[PDB]
């Protein structure tokens, strides 16, 4: 027997070369869309907690977001280098400048 | 005997069985010499190597009394890719010449 698993990030181009007949099926890996999923990811990653979490929710529940999961292990670790008073604001600003095309 | 050389082309959509209806005709012919020149035994070759291999497989068919040869998946022998388009010229020329070269007398 055998089994081949290939990973690609640009499906249309591969479809143009007639390389989507060779493969026998296809799976789709999505991104974080709903705010609740982002909150769950933050809860499980072990980061801002207590009132901080609350305020984030207050500003994020009434809107849609679009962010990958390898890009949310950098924003957390890029907004932790400030003083312990503006971390939340910097995280929100970075998400706003990143969460494009909701 | 007016025509010592013949040819045929099997065409259809993809995934339909045009390599198991072309081996069962050759098998049920009971000819002495039968060969299959497929594209999976020459992974990575350049143009000249493919030309030499094709020439050898055809030459070994000129030294019998009556023979059959199968060229399956043509469009992969001469690399094709819709972008461009791109492909190999030497292999196409070798093919276009080898389909009109009558074998020695009486074969
Ligand atoms: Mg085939």
């Amino acid at each position: 027997k055998l089994l081949i698993i290939g990973t690609t990030s640009r499906k249309d181009v591969l479809q143009e070369m007639e390389m989507l007949n060779a493969f026998s099926t296809t799976i789709h890996v999505p991104n974080i869309a709903t705010g609740e999923q982002l909150l769950e990811a933050l809860e499980l990653l072990g980061n801002f907690k207590d009132k901080e979490r609350t305020t984030i929710a207050q500003q994020v529940k009434g809107k849609k977001v679009w962010i990958g999961i390898k890009k949310l292990l950098m924003l957390i670790e890029m907004s932790l280098q400030m003083d312990p008073e503006y971390r939340v604001r910097k995280f929100l600003a970075l998400l706003r400048e990143e969460g494009a095309s909701p | 005997d007016r025509t010592p050389l013949v040819s045929v082309l099997l065409e259809g959509p993809p995934h339909s069985g045009k390599t198991a209806l072309a081996a069962k005709i050759a098998e049920e012919s009971n000819f002495p010499f039968i060969k299959i020149c497929s594209p999976d035994k020459m992974i990575g070759f350049s143009e000249t190597a493919k030309c030499q291999a094709m020439k050898k497989i055809f030459d070994d068919a000129y030294k019998s009394q009556l023979s059959c040869v199968v060229v399956d998946d043509i469009e992969r022998l001469l690399d094709y890719v819709p972008i461009g388009p791109r492909f190999s010229n030497l292999v196409l020329q070798a093919l276009l010449v080898l389909l009109k070269k009558a074998p020695p007398q009486g074969r």
